[PDB]
Protein backbone atom coordinates (compact mmCIF):
# COMPACT_ATOMS: atom_id res chain seq x y z
CA UNK A 1 0.00 0.00 0.00
CA UNK A 2 2.80 2.45 0.93
CA UNK A 3 2.96 5.71 -0.10
CA UNK A 4 -0.37 5.21 -0.61
CA UNK A 5 -0.88 3.79 2.99
CA UNK A 6 2.30 6.37 4.72
CA UNK A 7 1.63 5.51 8.18
CA UNK A 8 1.99 1.48 8.59
CA UNK A 9 4.88 0.96 6.49
CA UNK A 10 7.01 3.65 7.80
CA UNK A 11 5.82 2.73 11.50
CA UNK A 12 6.43 -1.11 10.93
CA UNK A 13 10.18 -0.50 9.59
CA UNK A 14 11.06 2.56 12.13
CA UNK A 15 10.04 -0.49 14.88
CA UNK A 16 11.92 -3.14 13.42
CA UNK A 17 15.22 -1.52 13.17
CA UNK A 18 15.62 0.01 15.88
CA UNK A 19 15.14 -3.65 17.88
CA UNK A 20 16.33 -6.03 15.26
CA UNK A 21 20.10 -6.70 14.49
CA UNK A 22 19.00 -8.04 11.06
CA UNK A 23 19.24 -3.90 9.87
CA UNK A 24 20.27 -5.75 7.09
CA UNK A 25 17.24 -6.92 5.92
CA UNK A 26 15.03 -3.79 6.79
CA UNK A 27 17.59 -1.18 5.43
CA UNK A 28 18.29 -2.96 2.31
CA UNK A 29 14.58 -3.29 1.94
CA UNK A 30 14.69 0.95 2.25
CA UNK A 31 17.32 1.36 0.02
CA UNK A 32 16.19 -1.32 -2.58
CA UNK A 33 12.17 -1.12 -2.78
CA UNK A 34 11.18 -3.32 -5.35
CA UNK A 35 7.25 -1.61 -5.21
CA UNK A 36 5.86 1.75 -4.91
CA UNK A 37 1.93 2.41 -4.78
CA UNK A 38 0.37 5.83 -5.46
CA UNK A 39 -2.52 7.57 -6.66
CA UNK A 40 -2.75 7.74 -10.53
CA UNK A 41 -2.25 10.61 -12.36
CA UNK A 42 -4.63 10.37 -15.20
CA UNK A 43 -5.01 8.47 -18.22
CA UNK A 44 -2.79 7.11 -21.47
CA UNK A 45 -0.43 4.43 -20.53
CA UNK A 46 -0.94 1.09 -22.01
CA UNK A 47 -2.36 -1.35 -20.61
CA UNK A 48 -1.79 -5.42 -21.12
CA UNK A 49 -4.48 -7.87 -21.10
CA UNK A 50 -5.75 -11.08 -19.45
CA UNK A 51 -8.94 -11.80 -17.76
CA UNK A 52 -10.98 -8.64 -17.82
CA UNK A 53 -7.90 -6.10 -16.44
CA UNK A 54 -8.04 -3.30 -14.71
CA UNK A 55 -5.44 -4.89 -12.73
CA UNK A 56 -2.85 -4.97 -15.20
CA UNK A 57 -1.37 -2.45 -17.31
CA UNK A 58 2.29 -1.07 -18.85
CA UNK A 59 3.90 2.08 -18.91
CA UNK A 60 5.95 4.69 -21.24
CA UNK A 61 7.84 6.66 -19.38
CA UNK A 62 6.12 9.16 -16.05
CA UNK A 63 8.12 11.61 -13.97
CA UNK A 64 6.50 11.39 -10.51
CA UNK A 65 8.04 15.05 -9.76
CA UNK A 66 6.91 17.01 -12.67
CA UNK A 67 9.32 20.34 -14.07
CA UNK A 68 10.67 21.80 -10.82
CA UNK A 69 14.73 20.84 -11.03
CA UNK A 70 16.57 17.93 -12.92
CA UNK A 71 16.52 15.65 -10.28
CA UNK A 72 13.15 14.04 -10.69
CA UNK A 73 11.59 10.35 -10.04
CA UNK A 74 11.33 8.63 -13.65
CA UNK A 75 10.29 5.17 -13.71
CA UNK A 76 11.11 3.62 -17.25
CA UNK A 77 8.19 2.45 -19.44
CA UNK A 78 8.15 -1.63 -19.72
CA UNK A 79 7.39 -1.30 -15.94
CA UNK A 80 3.78 -2.83 -14.73
CA UNK A 81 1.20 -1.64 -12.89
CA UNK A 82 -1.69 -2.58 -11.88
CA UNK A 83 -4.67 -0.65 -10.73
CA UNK A 84 -5.48 -1.92 -7.06
CA UNK A 85 -8.96 -0.38 -5.51
CA UNK A 86 -11.32 0.20 -8.39
CA UNK A 87 -12.96 2.08 -5.40
CA UNK A 88 -13.29 5.81 -5.84
CA UNK A 89 -9.68 6.06 -6.99
CA UNK A 90 -7.13 5.42 -9.78
CA UNK A 91 -4.78 3.73 -7.50
CA UNK A 92 -1.97 1.77 -9.09
CA UNK A 93 0.69 -0.70 -7.26
CA UNK A 94 4.04 0.00 -9.47
CA UNK A 95 6.75 -2.15 -9.97
CA UNK A 96 9.50 0.01 -10.21
CA UNK A 97 12.00 -0.52 -7.46
CA UNK A 98 13.23 2.64 -6.16
CA UNK A 99 14.94 3.70 -2.89
CA UNK A 100 12.21 4.62 -0.48
CA UNK A 101 14.95 6.99 1.41
CA UNK A 102 16.48 8.61 -1.82
CA UNK A 103 12.72 9.03 -2.60
CA UNK A 104 11.43 10.27 0.63
CA UNK A 105 14.35 12.87 0.80
CA UNK A 106 13.06 14.16 -2.36
CA UNK A 107 9.01 13.91 -1.51
CA UNK A 108 9.68 16.38 1.72
CA UNK A 109 11.64 19.11 -0.20
CA UNK A 110 9.18 19.55 -2.37
CA UNK A 111 6.88 20.72 -0.07
CA UNK A 112 8.68 23.45 1.04
CA UNK A 113 8.85 24.72 -2.73
CA UNK A 114 5.70 23.84 -4.04
CA UNK A 115 7.69 25.08 -7.04
CA UNK A 116 8.04 21.33 -8.14
CA UNK A 117 4.63 19.29 -8.63
CA UNK A 118 4.46 15.94 -7.00
CA UNK A 119 2.34 13.00 -7.76
CA UNK A 120 2.71 11.77 -4.39
CA UNK A 121 0.46 13.73 -2.80
CA UNK A 122 1.60 16.01 0.81
CA UNK A 123 0.70 16.04 4.46
CA UNK A 124 2.07 16.54 7.97
CA UNK A 125 1.21 13.79 9.44
CA UNK A 126 3.32 11.77 7.32
CA UNK A 127 5.86 13.71 8.14
CA UNK A 128 5.89 12.74 11.83
CA UNK A 129 6.61 9.56 10.57
CA UNK A 130 8.81 9.79 7.74
CA UNK A 131 11.51 12.01 9.76
CA UNK A 132 11.12 9.32 12.53
CA UNK A 133 11.81 6.59 10.46
CA UNK A 134 15.34 8.15 9.18
CA UNK A 135 15.65 9.79 12.50
CA UNK A 136 15.52 6.17 13.99
CA UNK A 137 17.41 4.50 10.84
CA UNK A 138 20.43 6.86 11.18
CA UNK A 139 20.49 6.80 15.21
CA UNK A 140 19.96 2.50 14.25
CA UNK A 141 22.58 2.60 11.64
CA UNK A 142 25.24 4.71 13.75
CA UNK A 143 28.39 3.70 12.65
CA UNK A 144 27.69 3.52 8.90
CA UNK A 145 26.10 6.36 9.41
CA UNK A 146 27.66 8.44 6.23
CA UNK A 147 25.96 6.39 3.96
CA UNK A 148 23.05 6.98 4.63
CA UNK A 149 22.16 10.66 4.79
CA UNK A 150 19.97 11.89 2.06
CA UNK A 151 18.13 14.38 4.77
CA UNK A 152 21.05 16.93 6.01
CA UNK A 153 19.95 20.47 4.99
CA UNK A 154 16.44 20.07 4.28
CA UNK A 155 15.13 18.77 7.13
CA UNK A 156 16.68 22.05 9.10
CA UNK A 157 14.88 24.10 6.40
CA UNK A 158 11.88 22.19 7.17
CA UNK A 159 12.47 22.67 10.86
CA UNK A 160 12.82 26.49 10.74
CA UNK A 161 9.69 26.86 8.61
CA UNK A 162 7.76 24.28 10.20
CA UNK A 163 7.90 26.21 13.68
CA UNK A 164 4.28 26.16 14.43
CA UNK A 165 1.92 26.61 17.63
CA UNK A 166 0.29 23.54 16.75
CA UNK A 167 0.07 20.23 17.88
CA UNK A 168 0.55 17.90 14.37
CA UNK A 169 3.35 19.79 13.76
CA UNK A 170 4.81 20.27 16.96
CA UNK A 171 4.98 16.57 17.13
CA UNK A 172 6.99 17.18 13.78
CA UNK A 173 8.94 19.75 15.24
CA UNK A 174 10.45 16.82 17.68
CA UNK A 175 11.20 15.12 14.51
CA UNK A 176 13.50 17.04 13.34
CA UNK A 177 14.96 17.47 16.93
CA UNK A 178 15.23 13.86 16.68
CA UNK A 179 16.85 13.56 13.50
CA UNK A 180 19.23 15.95 14.09
CA UNK A 181 20.24 14.64 17.54
CA UNK A 182 20.94 11.18 15.24
CA UNK A 183 22.86 13.10 12.84
CA UNK A 184 25.17 14.43 15.42
CA UNK A 185 27.69 11.86 15.90
CA UNK A 186 28.20 11.58 12.27
CA UNK A 187 28.48 15.58 11.07
CA UNK A 188 29.00 17.20 14.48
CA UNK A 189 30.47 20.78 12.80
CA UNK A 190 27.08 20.71 10.73
CA UNK A 191 24.69 20.54 13.83
CA UNK A 192 26.14 23.03 15.84
CA UNK A 193 26.18 25.75 12.59
CA UNK A 194 22.86 25.32 12.32
CA UNK A 195 22.16 25.34 15.77
CA UNK A 196 24.19 28.84 16.28
CA UNK A 197 21.06 30.03 13.52
CA UNK A 198 18.12 27.57 15.22
CA UNK A 199 15.83 29.76 15.65
CA UNK A 200 14.47 28.23 18.31
CA UNK A 201 17.37 29.00 20.77
CA UNK A 202 18.96 32.20 20.13
CA UNK A 203 18.33 34.37 23.36
CA UNK A 204 21.50 35.87 22.68
CA UNK A 205 20.12 38.45 19.71
CA UNK A 206 19.45 40.52 23.06
CA UNK B 1 21.06 37.76 6.68
CA UNK B 2 25.07 38.41 6.26
CA UNK B 3 26.01 35.80 9.74
CA UNK B 4 23.21 33.80 8.87
CA UNK B 5 24.26 32.71 4.78
CA UNK B 6 26.88 30.32 4.83
CA UNK B 7 28.13 31.43 1.59
CA UNK B 8 30.31 35.53 -0.69
CA UNK B 9 27.32 37.77 0.34
CA UNK B 10 29.68 40.82 -1.34
CA UNK B 11 26.40 42.57 -2.51
CA UNK B 12 25.19 42.47 1.42
CA UNK B 13 28.37 43.49 2.40
CA UNK B 14 28.30 46.88 0.11
CA UNK B 15 24.92 47.93 0.77
CA UNK B 16 25.39 47.33 4.34
CA UNK B 17 28.32 49.22 4.67
CA UNK B 18 26.55 52.07 2.70
CA UNK B 19 23.74 51.93 4.92
CA UNK B 20 25.74 52.17 7.96
CA UNK B 21 27.26 55.11 6.18
CA UNK B 22 23.54 56.44 5.48
CA UNK B 23 23.12 56.13 8.72
CA UNK B 24 25.58 57.61 11.04
CA UNK B 25 25.38 60.67 8.83
CA UNK B 26 21.73 61.11 9.23
CA UNK B 27 21.87 60.83 13.17
CA UNK B 28 24.22 63.39 14.95
CA UNK B 29 24.06 60.82 17.42
CA UNK B 30 26.36 57.85 15.35
CA UNK B 31 28.35 60.86 13.87
CA UNK B 32 32.71 60.76 13.72
CA UNK B 33 35.41 58.90 12.73
CA UNK B 34 35.60 54.77 13.68
CA UNK B 35 33.71 54.19 10.24
CA UNK B 36 36.03 55.31 7.38
CA UNK B 37 37.83 52.68 8.06
CA UNK B 38 34.80 50.09 8.21
CA UNK B 39 34.16 48.44 5.07
CA UNK B 40 31.49 46.01 6.27
CA UNK B 41 32.51 42.81 7.64
CA UNK B 42 32.20 41.36 10.85
CA UNK B 43 33.76 44.46 11.97
CA UNK B 44 30.66 45.83 13.05
CA UNK B 45 31.42 49.43 14.65
CA UNK B 46 28.53 48.99 16.08
CA UNK B 47 28.72 45.89 17.42
CA UNK B 48 32.34 46.69 19.47
CA UNK B 49 29.88 49.90 20.73
CA UNK B 50 27.43 47.66 21.86
CA UNK B 51 29.52 45.40 23.62
CA UNK B 52 31.43 48.25 25.67
CA UNK B 53 28.50 50.45 26.58
CA UNK B 54 25.30 48.84 26.31
CA UNK B 55 23.07 46.77 23.27
CA UNK B 56 20.49 50.93 24.12
CA UNK B 57 21.22 52.12 20.65
CA UNK B 58 18.19 54.89 21.18
CA UNK B 59 14.98 54.51 19.87
CA UNK B 60 13.93 53.72 16.06
CA UNK B 61 15.48 56.48 13.91
CA UNK B 62 14.17 57.14 10.79
CA UNK B 63 14.90 58.86 7.58
CA UNK B 64 13.54 62.45 7.40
Amino acid sequence: MFPHLLSPLLQLLRALVSGKSTAKKVYSFLDKMSFYNELYKHKPHDVISHEDGTLWRRQTPKLLYPLGGQTNLRIPQGTVGQVMLDDRAYLVRWEYSYSSWTLFTCEIEMLLHVVSTADVIQHCQRVKPIIDLVHKVISTDLSIADCLLPITSRIYMLLQRLTTVISPPVDVIASCVNCLTVLAARNPAKVWTDLRHTGFLPFVAH
Amino acid sequence: LFKSRDPKPLHLLDCIHVLLIRYVENPSQVLNCERRRFTNLCLDAVCGYLVELQSMSSSVAVQA
